[PDB]
């Protein structure tokens, strides 16, 4: 307790392992502290290669567990931190430790592994490269994941999960295709912090191209993550909705198993959700489901999701009021003209004009076309002047042609095009 | 849960 | 259409 880095030195480089020990230990106990834990003093005094060679002493377990506590701890920092870790030559000798007999040592490796992957995409990609896929499933290679401790269990869910995190690239298909059966267990465990976990390793990797949304989907877990979306606990609902969200960027057809497994009766509540990162990945979520099909557009319909996206336009934090946007303009754009109708019915017109007069030129361009496309049901169906009048009555023609004399050029054109042939 | 990196105290 |  309370030694200096001076006195660690001196014991690490003492030939006495007992001495290594309880330097080692010390070391621990400062890289432990809650308030400004000294890792470049640690790394500056060159005791990581100590460290690392600890980790091979078999005959002496305690020291193993010491060191990589010490090692999981100044792999925590800055990438440069981990970086020095990796130097040292830790991936190796951790996935080595993977297979201890004493549960804490492979649970303290399992989350030095899980730091050093969770710096980046190279580290991931060199952990994967080392071989710790392998080992680390084969701890949760059991009939039941309840007989293992739980914050083993957590630890190693976590770990999984910065494997699977990262872009730029992406982490290896193979290595995805041999992580995802567990992952699908693991998302069936009933602890939230394993779910959790799980829904994050499944937002990342469909977080990219429709064909690795397709080798997620594929396994049939769209089901459970509708499930997960109705969730009490915020931190499962966090990552299973951008789950959700990322899953219905791809196809029409990977869209439809969202539908299908039932994700649209839990948009009443996600919509109105006070914590405005949810409303606002809910909003987003719709915005691309109404970019979808005419029968796709129908069941948001059915669901009554449509009063839901005029509320969200009429009141909600501004980022989320502009997904609400996009979903309008989506949804005019696909639909029919009986769809686009229903929405005026619903009321969206008079908060659609209300957020022309926001200081961002992206919500102006949406909002325009929208109206455009909504101008363009009204004109099928002989009621462009109703339109127009229900526009003026709430102060909507204003907002245009002041829009007229507006600094983007694509908003001018848009707004004398529309006065032009309507006003 | 979805921390890019843990430190054990 | 969609967005990523």
């Amino acid at each position: 307790v309370n030694w200096s880095v001076e006195d660690i030195v001196k014991g690490i480089n003492s030939n006495n392992l007992e001495s290594q020990l309880q330097a080692t230990q010390a070391a621990r106990k400062l890289l432990s502290r809650e308030k400004q834990p000294p890792i470049d003093n640690i790394i500056r005094a060159g005791l990581i290669p100590k460290f690392v060679s600890f980790l091979g002493k078999t005959d002496c377990s305690p020291i193993q567990f010491e060191s990589a506590w010490a090692l999981t701890n100044i792999a925590s920092g800055t990438s440069e931190q981990t970086k020095a870790v990796v130097d040292g030559g830790a991936i190796p000798a951790f996935i080595s430790l993977l297979a201890s007999p004493h549960a804490h040592i492979s649970e303290q490796a399992v989350w030095a592994l899980g730091n050093i992957a969770g710096d980046g995409s190279a580290f991931r990609d060199l952990v994967i490269k080392h071989g710790a896929i392998d080992p680390l499933l084969a701890l949760l290679a059991v009939p039941d994941l309840s007989t293992l401790a739980c914050g083993y269990l957590r630890n190693l869910t976590w770990t999984l999960s910065n494997l699977c995190r990262n872009k730029n690239p992406a982490p290896p298909l193979d290595a995805v295709e041999q992580i995802l059966p567990t992952l699908v267990r693991l998302l069936h465990h009933n602890d939230p912090e394993v779910l959790a976990d799980s829904c994050w390793a499944i937002s990342y990797l469909t977080d990219g191209p429709n064909e690795r949304i397709e080798m997620v989907v594929k396994k049939g877990v769209v089901p459970q993550l509708v499930k997960l979306l109705g969730a009490t606990e915020l931190p499962i609902v966090t990552p299973a909705l951008r789950a959700i969200g990322n899953i219905v960027t791809g196809t029409d057809e990977q869209t439809q198993k969202v539908i299908d497994a039932g994700a649209l009766a839990v948009f009443p509540s996600l919509l109105t959700n006070p914590k405005t990162n949810i409303q606002k990945e809910a909003t987003w979520t719709m915005s691309n489901i109404t970019a979808g099909r005419q029968d796709q557009i129908q069941q948001v319909v059915n669901h009554g999701l449509v009063p839901f996206l005029v509320g969200v336009l009429s009141k909600a934090d501004f980022k989320t009021q502009k997904e609400a946007a996009w979903a309008i303009t989506n949804y005019t754009s696909g639909g029919t003209v009986e769809q686009i109708v229903y929405l005026v019915h619903c009321g969206i017109i008079e908060p659609l004009m209300n957020l022309l007069s926001a200081k961002d030129t992206k919500i102006i361009q949406v909002i325009l076309d929208a109206i455009s496309n909504i101008f363009q049901a009204a004109e099928k169906l002989g009621e462009t002047e109703k339109l127009s009048i229900m526009i003026e009555e709430c102060g909507g023609l204003d907002k245009i042609e002041a829009l007229q004399r507006h600094e983007n050029e694509s908003v001018y054109k848009a707004s004398l095009n529309l006065i032009e042939k309507y006003f | 849960s979805g921390k890019r990196k843990k430190i054990r105290t």
